[PDB]
RNA sequence: GGUUGGCCUCGGAUAGCCGGUCCCCCGCCGGGGUCCGGUGCGGAGUGCCCUUCGUCCUGGGAAACGGGGCGCGGCCGGAG
RNA sequence: ACGUCGCUUUUUGAUCCUUCGAUGUCGGCUCUUCCUAUCAUUGUGAAGCAGAAUUCACCAAGCGUUGGAUUGUUCACCCA
RNA sequence: UGGGCCACUUUUGGUAAGCAGAACUGGCGCUGCGGGAUGAACCGAACGCCGGGUUAAGGCGCCCGAUGCCGACGCUCAUCAGACCCCAGAAAAGGUGUUGGUUGAUAUAGACAGCAGGACGGUGGCCAUGGAAGUCGGAAUCCGCUAAGGAGUGUGUAACAACUCACCUGCCGAAUCAACUAGCCCUGAAAAUGGAUGGCGCUGGAGCGUCGGGCCCAUACCCGGCCGUCGCCGGCAGUCGA
RNA sequence: GCUGGGAAGGCCCGGCGGGGAAGGUGGCUCGGGGGCCCCCGAGUGUUACAGCCCCCCCGGCAGCAGCACUCGCCGAAUCCCGGGGCCGAGGGAGCGAGACCCGUCGCCGCGCUCUCCCCCCUCGGGGGGGCCGGGCCACCCCUCCCACGGCGCGACCGCU
């Protein structure tokens, strides 16, 4: 089997909207600059990264 | 359409037709249900009676005159069915109820007229065979109508009328296929031309 | 898990090597799954059962969708399967006809649905064969082992109902 | 009173459907609701097919269940099944159907010509047969 | 489940031909004619041979419910054939324990009317349905027979009169007076 | 103020229908039973009918036992 | 019986949401309507229902459910 | 301003509470808008004045925009059916209603069910008593003849008797029986003005479960116009046709 | 374009074959039928007077996620054309002549002429071929290094 390498670059879309968003939640996002539904942003791929994506 | 749709209510489901015949009259179209003894509503007959039952007892307690109005003919009952799924409390509502002519029976001004039909609406297509199902002639009669034999007798002297109509029709139709026949020289020129554009196989 | 038509997938997958382990054993699953993203998901889901491994301790080598050999060949599929209903935990066998190994899963998923009310992520398939004629035991499935089989299609329900919506002829029903 | 059947060997016309107006021979039969179908001189290749989309013809054709597209192809043009078909009343209703819906605005307007001398002949003998029938004495 | 195929078949006898309407069975035998149609059920009725009249009921693709219904026709068929071959002749009893109860058959056979039921004043008069004659048999010294082509009707008569002849407001364990059905059998005897 | 050709009618069945036709019965027409057709309805509402540029020479067919009178008079049917 | 699951809001609690620029606070009398968890009456089923009487249950609220001594009483109790 | 209140989750007192008291985050208060028929808090989404497109949550029989798809597969009949977060009514326990599943057992060496025969001796076995003979009970639980028949499954008698079952056998000829389990439905399920899946109504579904494709529209998203605010502490003294 | 360098499948009576059966063809037997001749049902089984599945000593042809609509993910491995709807905000872009009928202007993509020959329609106008040299790849020879994968052969190190 040949396993390709894990993905580096990633693309980001935010789903939901502004109202209601947990402290924690609200930050990563605005450090992902999507501080609006329907913004998108490209992220490179680490463990700091990928940590963070899970957050929110 | 611009025309008036007179529709025959027998084998009807109540509530399919008259969602059917709501959403015409407020198209603005003219709707003339006849028959309206012959639609049939599903289940048994005896929950559908409770039915109805259950609303003879809906009435005012200070003052019965005012309550709900139950009407016991099958046309008017037909009627305040399509009345529940018309705005009937605006003035579109009232206009569109003001189209609609339900009638128990068929009066003279639409026994000698060609009634349609409503698939979506009929009984044998709607529900499954092995399904009771509740006569609204019958209903009508058992919470009050009085009229159930005497339009009977009316709707039988109809039908001996329809049949006398419907034997020279077929006599008319007979005899149009032996002249069909007998002018056959001078009528293959213009047959062909039918033929080859799908009309008359 | 939601639904569609399942596509079956071959999901191969082993720990991370490690200094104790440099070559862990590869492990190799049988997924029925909308598509590749969820095939993987469930993947981990059973191998952290079976296992003590783990999406992040570990990787997935190959997922790949397994094409049904016979799919112009009517057969019998047997599944063996395990699902949550409201006050426990059963074992069923059910059986199915199909052409395709997938689309007998998919007739499970909602036959499980409409009989028993499982949801998808109640139900946990694990096995699926193909059996012979001989070797069925459900008898819905047992009646159309004839070789002369035959028979009406009895009360054809009018399905053109809005076309037209107003006519002068009622519908005809046997044919 | 059941005249048609579902069976192997049956052909069916496709009434919708990706495969409508075609013919097609049942070649098995799968739960009740599908069945395994070929047309192979029709332009259908083996699969599954709904019982809803097919209207059971008059023609059998001879082949055991599950047998190749090879054998059913040879019990199809054996019995010319294009042929009779294209021959019965129900294919010549369908094709009617097809040339009066290409009809064009001239062709309409032939036809519209036509109909209306071959109904005042016919409807013109109407009337002289009325009469004919009409001269009857005797008690 | 949905069965593909349920069918019976009943066997019609030489002297006894049975005519379709469609799902309206019409048995003719020399006893007499008999209706009964079952609109009410959708099943395929058809005749199969010349030779030997058999009957046949199909059902195809139907569930637990109305696959009984298949021998329930089938033994509707044989009651209209033994019917209008034998006939039906329900014997009913009266028994009481002190006051005999006088039964008088008017008109045809078609009205029955108990008089001393349990020793009151009250007459009841019951009403055969239609076909149905009642008679007081000559073998026994209170027996009543009930003789007509139709099951239905010829016990429905015979419940006619079972319920009648019914005790109130006592202890019917006690109290046994009444007629009841003593045999259920045939005229003719074949 | 709308509207922008008409349909003048069997009853109905839906595990069945429709049409036609010779014999029997009911005062010269209907109801049955044979028999023959049709049925993804073609005697088909997915249908049918009518179909509008107008006139003038001018032929052939259709007809010619025909067509039109807000022309008269009489009679008949229809009562929900 | 030991246990266990409920329903009801004609008891009394629990709470304090509405009302303190005010919703007149007990009982009786008068009068109407409603409920059923039916005391009687209609029709029934069961009994350790022989009859009479009684008891249990079902459909059931159509109809009725009274006159008095004592007490403000509601309740209570007794006479008939 | 220093009266707060609500929701998920954690959580204390209380039988509980639309009760009282805490922790965390969000909200309402201060907030309109789409949806939940209706509603301070739920779900979506936050808002200048507009045009076009597309969505969210939610829907698409008719009210009422949108399934007038030839939608897919099943389940379900209710003489109080069911019908969508919060949420606006139910439990234990039952059902030979139907559907699926689990385990077990019998059967061409003749299942099962029906109809039809037998159902014996020691022995009216022992101890019990007023009488308990298979059948009020305490223990025992055997043997022979057998195809089989318990020193007895029930009815019955004061005890007997007489029935009946277990068990064996004939006719019948091919599948059958049991115990569980959990889906929908039913019973359980009684309140006061006449009434509420929102209504009409719906039963080849307009119900329930699992899914597909289209489609509907918010003040949300995208494009564009216009208004204002903020920012660029932006540009212009070069009016320098020389 | 990829994939199991798609899976199935079509045609080549696929041919030398082998094996297996059953939802059992023919035949045979039994039980029911139509004028000792033709049908229906129940058994037997291995090809017969049908077919099915697996392996081949091996396949060949076409097509190829198919314009016989069985089942995908895609586009530096993607381009062309058409239709419907809404809109038109802005208003001195001239570094050149010293603007003056007038900023048809900047960035970007192209065409022709200042070269000469032809070719085809057309009575000068139109539509084409180019016009000489270089590399790079395609075809042939033989030619080096590296990367990745596989196999084999060793010598060293570590593990029994
Ligand atoms: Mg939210
Ligand atoms: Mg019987
Ligand atoms: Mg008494
Ligand atoms: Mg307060
Ligand atoms: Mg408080
Ligand atoms: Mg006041
Ligand atoms: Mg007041
Ligand atoms: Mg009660
Ligand atoms: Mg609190
Ligand atoms: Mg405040
Ligand atoms: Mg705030
Ligand atoms: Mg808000
Ligand atoms: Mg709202
Ligand atoms: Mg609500
Ligand atoms: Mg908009
Ligand atoms: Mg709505
Ligand atoms: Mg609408
Ligand atoms: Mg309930
Ligand atoms: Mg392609
Ligand atoms: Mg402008």
């Amino acid at each position: 089997f040949y396993v390709p390498a894990e993905p580096k670059l990633a693309f980001v879309i935010r789903i939901r909207g502004i109202n209601g968003v947990s402290p924690k939640v609200r930050k990563v996002l605005q450090l992902l600059r999507l501080r609006q539904i329907f913004n998108g942003t490209f992220v490179k791929l680490n463990k700091a990264s990928i940590n963070m994506l899970r957050i929110v | 359409e611009v025309q008036v749709l007179v529709l025959d209510g027998r084998g009807h489901l109540l509530g399919r037709l008259a969602a059917i015949v709501a959403k015409q009259v407020l198209l603005g179209r003219k709707v003339v249900v006849v028959r309206c003894e012959g639609i049939n509503i599903s289940g048994n007959f005896y929950r559908n009676k409770l039915k109805y039952l259950a609303f003879l007892r809906k009435r005012m307690n200070t003052n019965p005159s005012r309550g709900p109005y139950h009407f016991r003919a099958p046309s008017r009952i037909f009627w305040r069915t399509v009345r529940g799924m018309l705005p009937h409390k605006t003035k579109r509502g009232q206009a569109a109820l003001d189209r609609l002519k339900v009638f128990d029976g068929i009066p003279p001004p639409y026994d000698k007229k060609k009634r349609m039909v409503v698939p979506a609406a009929l009984k044998v297509v709607r529900l499954k065979p092995t399904r009771k199902f509740a006569y609204l002639g019958r209903l009508a009669h058992e919470v009050g109508w009085k009229y159930q034999a005497v339009t009977a007798t009316l709707e039988e002297k109809r039908k001996e009328k329809a049949k006398i109509h419907y034997r020279k029709k077929k006599q008319l139709m007979r005899l149009r296929k032996q002249a069909e026949k007998n002018v056959e020289k001078k009528i293959d020129k213009y047959t062909e031309v039918l033929k080859t554009h799908g009309l008359l196989v | 898990k939601a639904s569609g038509t399942l596509r079956e997938y071959k999901v191969v997958g082993r720990c991370l090597p490690t200094p104790k382990c440099h070559t862990p054993p590869l492990y190799r699953m049988r997924i029925f799954a909308p598509n590749h993203v969820v095939a993987k998901s469930r993947f981990w889901y059973f191998v952290s059962q079976l296992k003590k491994m783990k999406k992040s301790s570990g990787e997935i080598v190959y997922c790949g969708q397994v094409f049904e050999k016979s799919p112009l060949r009517v057969k019998n599929f047997g599944i063996w399967l395990r699902y949550d209903s409201r006050s426990g935990t059963h074992n069923m066998y059910r059986e199915y006809r199909d052409l395709t190994t997938a689309g007998a899963v998919t007739q499970c998923y909602r036959d499980m649905g409409a009989r028993h009310r499982a949801r998808a992520h109640s139900i946990q398939i694990m096995k699926v064969e193909e059996i012979a004629a001989s070797k069925c035991r459900r008898p819905a499935v047992k009646q159309f082992h004839d070789s002369k089989i035959k028979f009406p299609l009895p009360h054809r329900v009018l399905r053109r109902q809005h076309k037209p919506r107003f006519t002068t002829k009622r519908p005809n029903t046997f044919f | 009173v059941f005249r048609r059947f579902v069976e192997v060997g049956r052909v069916a016309y496709v009434s919708f459907g990706p495969h409508a107006g075609k013919l097609v021979a049942i070649v098995d039969v799968i739960d009740q609701n599908r069945a395994l179908v070929d047309g192979p001189c029709t332009q259908v290749r083996r699969q599954a097919m709904p019982f809803k989309c097919m209207q059971l013809t008059d023609f059998i054709l001879k082949f055991p269940h599950s047998a190749h597209q090879k054998y059913v192809r040879q019990a199809w043009q054996k019995a010319d099944i294009n042929t009779k078909w294209a021959a019965t009343r129900w294919a010549k209703k369908i094709e009617a159907r097809e040339r009066k819906a290409k009809m064009t605005d001239f062709d309409r307007f032939k036809v519209m010509k036509a109909k209306k001398m071959r109904n005042r002949i016919i409807k013109n003998e109407v009337k002289k047969l009325q009469k004919a029938a009409l001269l009857k004495a005797s008690p | 489940m949905k069965t593909i195929l349920s069918n019976q078949t009943v066997d019609i006898p030489e002297n006894v031909d049975i005519t379709l309407k469609g799902r309206t069975v019409i048995v003719k035998g020399p006893r007499g004619t008999l209706r009964r149609d079952f609109n009410h059920i959708n099943v395929e009725l058809s005749l199969l041979g010349k030779k030997k009249k058999r009957l046949r009921v199909d059902k195809w693709w139907g569930n637990r419910k109305e696959l009984a219904t298949v021998r329930t026709i089938c033994s509707h068929v044989q009651n209209m054939i033994k019917g209008v071959t034998l006939g039906f002749r329900y014997k009913m009893r009266s028994v009481y324990a002190h006051f005999p109860i006088n039964v008088v058959i008017q008109e045809n056979g078609s009205l029955v009317e108990i008089r001393n039921f349990l020793g009151e004043k009250y007459i009841r008069r019951v009403r055969m349905r239609p076909g149905v004659a009642c008679s007081v048999s000559q073998a026994q010294k209170d027996e009543l027979i009930l003789e007509g082509n139709d099951i239905e009707l010829v016990s429905n008569s015979a419940a006619l009169i079972q319920q009648a002849t019914t005790v109130k407001n006592k202890d019917i364990r006690k109290f046994l007076d009444g007629i009841y059905v003593s045999e259920k059998g045939t005229v003719q005897q074949a």
